[PDB]
């Protein structure tokens, strides 16, 4: 009767558990092997899925004509009579339409997630969902949802070879009917500060606030060509308070320390400084020098590990 | 071999029969302690031990004991319940996830709503992990519930474990899920919660999955613009120079034939950062693969040619460093970077540009002829046909593939007065495989307002009517 | 041919081992005064000491010394710094200049904004 090779389309096409675990026990029950799953991906193939997807379906007397030829899965798209019937060694028409229904039956299901930028295919799908095989041969040639417009009936039969006039004139049809600074800087420690950063960078853009982060990138040597650029840039200012935090900051008479150069810088500025503390206690005005003593003054932010949701709209309360 | 199958059989079976008849208050997990305590014996043999925790896993499949701990994921107890989440992340093998895709989805997902405790979520963050590998009817069902939203949400947390666990659940969702799920993971912005997870310096492996997640979500070219726009893209290359492949090949015993398929085409799809990504695992597990003796897999699945491509087309040093170390560790020669000065090519060029990209069959057909790098650039249908005897059309098609990538990436300074490669290149990546042809018939930006279309199809050689009528259009409306 | 580079490996071994052991303001100098000295003794043989110099380039970089002129081009003081620049000057070999590409960027573009002195500018 038949009923094999429809369970191996049905394990070779699975969308759903149940039936092919249904199919495999049926072909294992039975005296045949059971197929493998392909690989959606078929620009991403190479030749072995290719002779996988010819082993699975039927094809096993054309499997040395494609290894010779060095066909892939780029090349599986885009097959025509001529290759067929010339370079292939398949001459009968009969084997060549029965070759064009499993390559229908192959781009029906496809990924086209390598070439697909505007979602080309379910444009295609919600017209009629044996619209979807000429995904690849309309992305092939450059276009999106924003170029359809100015697309000719010679260009869909010549480049994009869509063989039936009935689905370039729907095609047609479709496409002319309905289609046509950073503002919060962050300074932080490099040992226990940069997790607690990067949390509050995540959480600020979120809600669209420009964070620079990377302070670490211009110690390079770098030494004012690109902070200050940052800084006067910078609409806010969010110091991570690390356990230990200060504590390089401490007897820094120099201008060494690059946190120490950030709040100087900060202060030079004048811009809203909103302290970020976890766990650590508030050090003394003396120890530290006195461009930099007036930090000690502003609203800090206590920080909840477990809570931080409100932490984070109490911060974006307290900023412009 | 057997021998440890013989010893680990009958006290798993005396395990289970306790767990099966005890239904106590501590006793019970004491007994998963017990079976949790010899899974970790198991795992832990050298080059032993893996089929026979396959073996043990499928002991505790067919006696019952899946269903066994399904039922006690739903226990309104805290300790048994950690202690069967803890024994059911251990066990998560392919035969394993079968039974757990058919029963065991929504008692996971009803513990991934419980989200406060650490020892909870360390175990269920892990066995969403290995269930995002089963299929993409698993991805589709844990995405489109309240699956994804928990490993978003255990982003937040500081545990060096549950981190890894969650990079390499969206990881493993990124490569098994499809396109839907990844449209569902990037417009709730899962590619943003891997920032925390891509710059953390307490673990090395954490930012290399968070890196590979975020790589594979970039990828897809719906989805870029996104992932550009989140940042995490800038921190994966100074990651991928800082570190050392065999340093990582070291640590970790390699992945299977059917992972391997899944690094490939992050070398074939021209972003730089999954490129690196690609090379920089291919090249670790290279190193792991010539430690032992199955260095055939690469040639069967293809990654060489790739590595290849990566070698002769490099605008990077990183990437092309790793592809030189990975293919000097498999047993072939490393190729040579190319001169893009493709007008400037002597014969020699053209000699070794056929043989660092598989076109060993036809160099002596093209020394015989005396084709250069400008009869390379101005080569057709016809001359490969009758002169060079290269019949088949489908060798044609691949040589004219090959062609486009090596017109993209070209130096045209010899020939190119007006900047004509930027102008193309500023529509489409793939309009500058024309620059010589649009050059050598004497055009430049002063002269695209008077060109039609049959003189872009006769001189210029353009065979596609839509990059015809883009051009016209193009020089049509914002030239003059 | 193989003479001189068992004459010229120990030497460069020792003077190594004195420059990653010795971290004072004036022998530090010396041995790279010494180091450059062997090497102009090495660059200097007729027909012979291409492949030695190459080799004497190969056992700087395979001993760390490379990261060691990396680091010492940041000292704050002059004389070692402009000793590890000629020093560094005449050893980019092609091997050595992926390393240089990989780490040494960034460094040597910070002596390129230094450009009053002579004895820096002439070697960088
Ligand atoms: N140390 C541990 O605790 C440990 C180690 C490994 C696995 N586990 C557990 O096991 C479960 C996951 O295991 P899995 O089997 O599903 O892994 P997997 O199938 O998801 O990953 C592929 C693994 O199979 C191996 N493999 C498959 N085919 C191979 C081939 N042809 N040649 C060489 N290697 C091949 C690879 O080496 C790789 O390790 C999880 O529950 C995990 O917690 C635990
Ligand atoms: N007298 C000196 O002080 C001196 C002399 C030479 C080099 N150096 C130093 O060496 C470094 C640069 O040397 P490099 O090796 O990078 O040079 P290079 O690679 O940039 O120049 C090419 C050199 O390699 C030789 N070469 C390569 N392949 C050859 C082949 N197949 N046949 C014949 N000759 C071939 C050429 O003769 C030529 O001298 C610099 O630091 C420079 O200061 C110093």
């Amino acid at each position: 009767i038949g009923a094999i090779q429809s369970l191996k389309r049905l394990v070779s096409y699975s969308t759903n558990g149940t039936k092919s675990a249904l199919a495999k026990r049926a072909l294992r029950l039975l005296g045949e092997e059971v197929p493998r799953p392909i690989l959606p991906s078929v620009p991403s193939w190479k030749e072995a899925e290719v002779q996988t997807w010819l082993q699975q379906i039927g094809f096993s007397k054309y499997c040395e004509s494609f290894r010779e030829q060095q066909v892939d899965g780029d090349l599986l798209l885009r097959l025509t009579e001529e290759e067929l019937q010339t370079d292939l060694g398949m001459k009968s028409g009969i084997t060549r339409k029965r070759f064009f229904r499993e390559l229908t039956e192959l781009k029906t299901f496809a990924n086209y997630s390598t070439c697909d930028r505007s979602n080309l295919a379910d444009w295609l799908g919600s017209l009629d969902p044996r619209f979807r095989q000429y995904t690849y041969g309309l992305v092939s040639c450059g276009l999106d949802r924003s170029l359809l417009h100015r697309v000719s009936e010679q260009q869909l039969l010549e480049d994009c070879g869509i063989h039936l006039g009935v689905h370039r004139a729907r095609i047609l049809t479709a496409a002319r009917e309905m289609l046509h600074t950073p503002d919060v800087f962050i300074s932080y420690r490099r040992n226990s500060g940069s997790q607690l950063a990067s949390l509050l960078k995540v959480h600020l853009q979120l809600h669209g606030f420009s964070v620079f982060i990377d302070v670490e990138k211009l110690e390079a040597g770098k030494f004012e060509d690109k902070l200050i650029q940052s800084v006067m840039g910078a609409r806010n200012f969010v110091l991570v308070l690390s356990p230990g935090a200060l504590d390089k900051c401490m007897q820094d008479h120099d201008c060494k320390d690059w946190v120490h150069k950030a709040i100087v810088t900060a202060l030079s500025c004048g811009k809203n400084i909103v302290p970020i503390i976890d766990g650590f206690e508030w050090p003394e005005p003396q120890v530290l020098p006195e461009d930099m003593q007036a930090v000690l003054t502003f609203n800090g932010i206590k920080w909840s590990h477990e809570y931080q949701e409100a932490t984070i709209e109490k911060i974006i309360r307290f900023l412009q | 071999v057997q021998d440890a199958l013989e010893r680990a059989l009958p006290e798993l079976q005396q395990a289970l029969s306790a767990l099966k008849q005890a239904g106590g208050a501590r006793a019970v997990g004491a007994g998963l302690a017990e079976v949790f305590q010899l899974v970790e014996e198991a795992w832990l043999l050298p080059a032993v031990g893996r089929e026979v925790a396959q073996g043990l896993c499928d002991a505790i499949r067919l006696d019952g004991g899946l269903d066994l701990l399904l039922r006690l994921l739903q226990a309104p107890e805290l300790e048994t319940r950690v202690q069967a989440a803890r024994l059911l992340e251990q066990i998560l093998v392919a035969e394993n996830r079968d039974r757990v895709a058919r029963i065991g989805l929504g008692v996971i997902l009803n513990l991934a709503k419980e989200r406060e405790p650490v020892e909870l979520a360390r175990s269920v963050a892990g066995i969403l992990e290995h269930m995002f590998k089963h299929s993409e009817e698993t991805c589709q069902r844990l995405v489109a519930a309240g699956g994804l939203d928990a490993v978003l949400y255990w982003c937040r947390r500081t545990d060096p474990a549950l981190l890894r666990h969650c990079a390499l659940a969206l990881g493993n969702c990124a490569l098994h899920g499809g396109q839907a799920v990844q449209r569902r993971m990037v417009e709730k912005r899962a590619a943003e919660w891997l920032f925390p997870l891509a710059f953390s310096k307490e673990d090395e492996l954490l930012r290399l999955h968070a890196c590979l997640a975020v790589a594979v979500l970039a990828t897809n070219k719906e989805v870029e613009r996104e992932v550009e726009r989140s940042g995490t893209l800038a921190l994966v290359e100074p990651l991928v120079a800082s570190l050392d492949p065999g340093r990582f090949a070291r640590c970790l015993q390699g992945r299977g034939p059917d992972d391997l398929q899944r690094l490939v085409p992050l070398l074939d799809s021209n972003r730089l950062e999954a490129q690196c990504i690609g090379a920089f695992y291919l090249c670790a597990e290279a190193a792991i693969k010539s430690l032992q003796g199955k260095t055939k897999v690469f040639s069967d699945i293809g990654a060489i040619q790739s590595l290849k491509r990566l070698v002769s087309y490099s605008t990077n040093g990183t990437k092309s460093a790793l592809a030189k170390r990975a293919l000097r560790l498999l047993g072939e020669e490393v190729p040579r970077p190319i001169l893009p000065s493709v007008p400037s090519w002597k014969e020699a060029e053209v000699q070794t540009w056929l043989q660092q990209i598989g076109f060993s069959k036809y160099c002596e057909s093209f020394r015989e002829q005396q084709v250069d790098g400008d009869l390379l650039l101005r080569l057709t249908e016809e001359e490969l046909q009758t002169d060079l005897g290269m019949k088949s059309g489908i060798t044609r098609k691949r040589f004219f593939r090959e062609l486009t990538e090596l017109k993209t990436f070209a130096n045209y300074s010899t020939c190119d007065r007006s900047n004509l490669a930027d102008w193309l290149g500023s529509l489409d990546p793939r309009f500058r495989q024309y620059t010589y042809g649009l050059v050598s018939c004497g055009l430049d930006r002063s002269l695209l307002h008077r060109v039609s279309e049959q003189q872009l199809l006769e001189d210029c050689g353009i065979h596609l009517g839509v990059h015809r009528a883009r051009i016209l259009t193009a020089a049509r409306e914002m030239l003059h």
